[PDB]
């Protein structure tokens, strides 16, 4: 029992370090960065294998995981991100031809059985490119989305100062396309946080912090039965 | 052996109609949501439509809404795609893609380059 | 003794429901390691207090009603045990409220500062304060100090009125340890409601936990305030107040543990 | 033209293989094993609960001593447990926390891990300094490394998400043999008992039998409908069982080159993450997504029992070499030992 | 794609030229292996608690 006692002491010493490393790991917020190549997801916060971006907002450290170095098939490796606080979904809102691809990918993430407890921080990126595409008039959303013709801007919309009504109607329609999916399934377990961002936007880290704060509050309240 | 066999594609005048058939074998057809995906010349893979396991939840991409009508026959294990009012941008290799897992609302990776549960495709050429 | 028979036969019904219900709480938490979370340490601490009501307060509430001729301090220790384990339930409900307040106010930092070490100290302090509230009459707030008649009285009939002082029950037991937590619990559950609204199914949950506290601890406390102001109270409405005070320990798994989805899934 | 001719020739070859399999299918495993007595109700209970992991466990491998096991959880920790005493022998901090697999060398001197980093990291447990350090990082896979198994201290077959399996030389860190042919990404591999072969299950609903030395795919086994997440070789090496997302476990025989039995039930609609045989191969233990592990009578396709003790997804399942225990890691951050 | 299809055909030629035994013979071999090792299978036949290291 001399070596047996040393084994238990080694195990307790090891279990002590796991508790220390778990507390350190709990201070980090794990985020899944997803999006197409043209989404501009690498320039959201602006701070081989899987690439990790670390940024801190209000003394809270966020670990944003951009999964490069994988094939286009993601039905298996996305199950590794079952316990992330949020999935950061970045969409090239200006690219209408790949909007449906983004919508299908968002629909798969939303309805996946290992991702149905994960709230999605949606970034409708390239709003500057979306604004110049709508004002030009060469590319029409109605060619790619016939329901845009019958679409009206919501009364809850918050247009930017000096923004054209066509641009506001366009970007909120894209938001409602993702929000139609989000409201269709996942009753109160997870929520979508849509944000209109540009390439030169500097408040995306704050936006992730505000949404992750909402997610963790709702997660804590759901544990005690309050939410 | 999961095998999807597209048929019915061919040369069709613009504004014409073309019905595609996807003979399915090697899996329980009624347990899977079925997809149609495109391969335009010089363009990436584009999802066209999906039909649910029962056939109730049907969604099309906006470029084909009002023109394409997807249908399935679980008894005959066949996935259909009625392509009416065909335009020249619809000239593509149309593949019937099966969602990877049964009884799943999510449908991952059907537009991937090397997806497995997808047929060899049929060539639909819409030209004058 | 027609009302006394009905009171005793109903304390057993409240007590047996209390023990059976709250043991099933500590079983589920122990048989599922996933439910050994930060949320259920307050529920387990609440469950231990509620079991203590069923096994140590319910039989002793009968003995203080039968009036058996025992010593003053023996009767005092029995009545003090009625106040230890019932104030432990009240402080555990305050502990849940403060914990639910830290989920809404500490936000992302909740699971970082509220370690297992500081919750055990917090739950231990609550139980420690619970003992020190209940063991206050044992340190000279007993009726022995009211007059020079009670100094020499040994082997009296064990009734609550003859052994416990209304100064402790109104000023210390209700105004310090039941009213101040209730004001805090109302303040916490009104602040939580204004955050879930700023971001019906949430008002219902927050009011229930607060109304059942008030339905269980205000009727007995108002009665003790009437008799302290020279008023009079019927014995049957009084017994209902004592039944309502022990009914909180019975309705706690259904209002706190059963609202949690992980708990309700196993049960 | 040429592509259409090659596709027609491939269809003719597939029909030829199908007809050969049908000609060899005179009877079924159900018919042969109909007269044998059923195994009864196999009621395994949790003997040890390993509670040190603070995140979902993706894989667990037993050591050949049947006492030490390595567990891989997605918190960046490889914990090696003394399963008899629940003592943590080692806790290896991982560079990448997204570990999807772990291997335990038959000598016990090394463990492996891998995942989204696309790197199989070999850790030396018998260092002269007394602390476990990474001995070799195996780079070259262009996708997530899904499974790995040591053949010896110097060779390890690693299956990855780049649709290829690779045989590595740990001393040189180079792929001595790349196993190509799976169209979908490979999810699991199972070394044969003689280590001359290994079967790999992929997301193309096909399992391929590979020759380790020759490097070619000797046999390809189809019959599953969905992604094969799990694969395990029968103890004699002449057959293997697969686990898939189509809620079926299928037993494939190498020498018959076709599926022998399907282990499914109508109330099972969840995929299979892990499969493992008992020492005799009579019991096929399979981990499912319904948080339970159904023990399957491998010869009679009867659900012998249920290992229902996990509150989250069962990701891995391992049976010891002597068959004395079943280790079931899961996504509830606990490993349970059953017998 | 032509090279990928040609490689698939060559692999299928290798797989179509393998000596396959009957499913009855393979089933008999698996059943014989199970019945010859059933006594040394602790999961199948439970061992006494004295010999079980997890008791
Ligand atoms: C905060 N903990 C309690 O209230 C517990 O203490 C007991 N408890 C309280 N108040 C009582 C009472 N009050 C009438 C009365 C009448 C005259 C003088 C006095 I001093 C009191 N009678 C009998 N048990 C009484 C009950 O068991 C409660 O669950």
């Amino acid at each position: 029992s001399a070596e047996d006692k040393a084994a238990v002491e080694r195990s307790k010493m090891i279990d002590r370090n796991l508790r220390e490393d778990g507390e350190k790991a709990a201070r980090e917020v794990k985020l899944l960065l997803l999006g197409a190549d043209n989404s501009g997801k690498s320039t959201i916060v602006k701070q081989s294998g899987i690439f990790e971006t670390k940024f801190q907002v209000d003394k809270v450290n966020f670990h944003m995981f951009d999964v490069g170095g994988q094939r286009d098939e993601r039905r298996k490796w996305i199950q590794c991100f079952n316990d992330v606080t949020a999935i950061i979904f970045v969409v090239d809102s200006s690219d209408y031809n790949r909007l449906q691809e983004a919508l299908n990918l968002f629909k798969s993430i939303w309805n996946n059985r290992w991702l149905r407890t994960i709230s999605v921080i949606l970034f409708l990126n390239k709003q500057d490119l979306l604004a110049e595409k709508v004002l030009a008039g060469k590319s029409k959303i109605e060619d790619y989305f016939p329901e845009f013709a019958r679409y009206t801007t919501p009364e809850d919309a918050t247009p930017e100062p000096g923004e054209d009504p066509r641009v506001t109607r366009a970007k909120y329609f894209i938001r409602d396309e993702f929000l139609r999916i989000s409201t269709a399934s996942g009753d109160g377990r997870h929520y979508c946080y849509p944000h209109f961002t540009c390439a030169v936007d500097t408040e995306n880290a704050r936006r992730i912090f505000n949404d992750v704060t909402d997610i963790i509050i709702k997660m804590n309240l759901r544990d005690c039965g309050l939410f | 052996q999961v095998q999807l066999q597209e048929s019915g594609g061919g040369l069709v005048q613009p504004g014409g109609s073309l019905r595609l058939s996807c003979a399915a074998s090697g899996f329980t057809f009624s347990n899977y949501k079925m997809n149609w995906v495109r391969q335009a010349p010089g363009k990436g893979l584009e999802w066209v439509s999906d039909i649910s396991q029962s056939g109730a939840s049907i969604s099309y991409t906006g470029s084909v809404k009002g023109r394409f009508t997807i249908s399935r026959d679980n008894a005959k294990n066949t996935l259909y795609l009625q392509m009416n009012s065909l335009k020249p941008e619809d000239t593509a290799v149309y593949y019937c893609a099966r969602c990877p897992a049964p009884f799943t609302r999510d449908c991952f990776d059907v537009t991937s380059t090397t997806y497995a549960y997808r047929g060899q495709g049929t060539q639909v050429t819409v030209s004058s | 003794s027609l009302a006394n028979v009905t009171y005793i036969t109903m304390e057993i019904f409240i007590g047996l429901c209390a023990i059976v219900g709250n043991v099933l709480v500590i079983c589920v938490v122990k048989l599922n390691p996933s439910l050994q979370t930060t949320t259920f340490y307050f529920i387990v601490s609440l469950a231990l207090a509620d079991i203590a009501v069923g096994v140590l307060v319910m039989p002793l509430a009968i003995v203080v009603s039968l009036g058996i001729t025992i010593h003053f301090y023996s009767c005092l220790f029995m009545t003090c045990l009625l106040l230890i384990f019932t104030h432990a339930s009240i402080m555990s409900l305050l502990a849940i409220a403060v914990d639910r307040y830290l989920r809404v106010k500490l936000t992302v930092r909740y699971k970082r500062v509220t370690t297992h070490r500081r919750i055990w100290l917090a739950l231990g302090l609550c139980w420690l304060v619970s003992f020190l509230v209940g063991l206050t009459p044992m340190f000279g707030w007993n009726m022995k100090l009211t007059s020079e008649y009670h100094r020499n009285v040994t082997f009296l009939s064990c009734q609550f009125v003859s052994v416990m002082r209304m100064d402790y029950m109104v000023y210390f037991s209700f105004l310090t340890w039941i009213f101040i937590p209730l004001v805090v619990m109302c303040a916490i559950y009104l602040d939580i409601f204004y955050i879930i609204r700023n971001k019906f199914k949430t008002a219902k949950s927050l009011f229930l936990v607060l109304f059942l506290f008030a339905l269980s601890w205000l009727p007995l406390s108002i009665i003790n305030c009437i008799i302290y102001f020279n008023g009079e109270v019927p014995q049957l409405v009084l017994y209902m107040g004592i039944l309502l005070s022990h009914a909180n320990s019975m309705m706690n798994p259904i209002v706190y543990a059963y609202k949690i989805k992980k708990f309700k899934e196993t049960y | 033209s040429e592509l259409d001719q090659l596709r027609q020739e491939a269809e003719q070859l597939k029909n030829q293989i199908r007809d050969a399999r049908k000609a060899c299918a005179d009877a079924t495993l159900s018919q042969i094993t109909n007269n044998i007595d059923p195994v009864g109700r196999i009621q395994m209970r949790t003997r040890r609960t390993l509670r040190g992991h603070l995140a979902k466990i993706y894989a667990m491998h037993w050591g050949t001593d049947s006492r030490l096991l390595v567990s891989a959880s997605q918190d960046g920790k490889l914990i090696i447990w003394d399963s008899y005493t629940t003592n943590k022998v080692h806790a290896i901090p991982l560079r990448s926390s997204w570990v999807m697999t772990c291997a335990y060398a038959p000598s016990g001197n090394y463990v492996a891990c891998g995942g989204l980093d696309n790197i199989c990291s070999i850790y030396n447990l018998k260092t002269r300094e007394g602390n476990v350090r990474v001995s070799r990082e195996l780079a070259g896979h262009t996708g997530y490394l899904s499974c790995c198994r040591f053949l010896d201290d110097n060779q390890i077959v690693t299956s990855s998400g780049d649709t290829t399996c690779a045989l590595w030389d740990i001393e040189t860190g180079q792929q001595t043999t790349t196993f190509t042919g799976h169209t979908g990404d490979v999810m699991s591999l199972s070394l044969a008992p003689d280590t001359r072969l290994f079967v790999s299950g992929a997301c193309d609903a096909s399992a391929k039998l590979w020759d380790v030395r020759e490097g070619m795919c000797r046999q390809t086994f189809t019959g599953h409908e969905s992604d094969i997440n799990a694969i395990c070789f029968f103890p004699n090496g002449n057959a293997f069982a697969t686990g898939s997302d189509d809620a079926t476990c299928r037993l494939f025989d190498l020498r018959a080159d076709q599926e022998l039995m399907t282990y499914s039930h109508d109330n099972i609609i969840c995929g299979i993450t892990s499969v493992s045989f008992s020492k005799s191969g009579r019991l096929l233990l399979a981990g499912y997504d319904d948080f339970n592990c159904n023990v399957w009578d491998a010869l009679k396709a009867d659900r012998a029992g249920v290992l229902a003790g996990h509150d989250n997804r069962v990701s891995c399942l391992g049976v010891t070499d002597d068959g004395m225990a079943v280790a079931t890691g899961s996504w509830d951050s606990f490993l349970k030992i059953w017998n | 794609s032509i090279a990928q299809a040609r490689k698939l055909v060559e692999q299928l030629k290798m797989e179509a030229n393998i000596d396959r035994i009957k499913v009855s013979k393979a089933a008999a071999d698996l059943m014989a292996y199970c019945e010859a090792h059933a006594k040394e299978d602790p999961l199948l036949t439970p061992v006494p608690a004295s010999e079980n290291p997890f008791r």
